[PDB]
């Protein structure tokens, strides 16, 4: 009983990798290069002196 | 059985599998396996190896 094996093994494992947040991903649109955001502040309600 | 290792996903059969060979001609459950060559004595990527030096 006798002879050989064949050449290369090719095993390229490689693993996918995922990405953890993108349901955090939102879909921009790439026009214009500033974006701002705001609120308004409280205040409060006061005395009601007349005089 | 099914003892051998399962490439797909969901679709094994999950039920009697066979081999169907010999256990008569047409009949069992189907689960054949193919050698590439029947009585295995040199594996051709030597040959392939043994020729290409060659030329």
């Amino acid at each position: 009983k006798y002879l050989f094996p064949k050449i290369n093994e090719t095993l390229l494992i490689d693993i996918a990798l995922g990405n953890r947040f993108n349901w955090l991903a939102k879909e921009q649109d790439f026009i214009g290069q500033y974006s701002e955001e705001y609120v308004i502040m409280d205040t409060v309600p006061i005395n009601m002196d007349l005089s | 059985e099914d003892i051998y290792f399962i490439v797909p996903d969901y679709l094994i059969p999950d039920d009697c599998l066979q081999i169907h060979k010999l256990y008569d001609n047409c009949m069992s459950g189907n689960f054949v396996v193919m050698q590439n060559k029947p009585i295995q004595y040199n594996s051709d990527i030597e040959i392939i190896e043994h020729y290409t030096d060659e030329l």
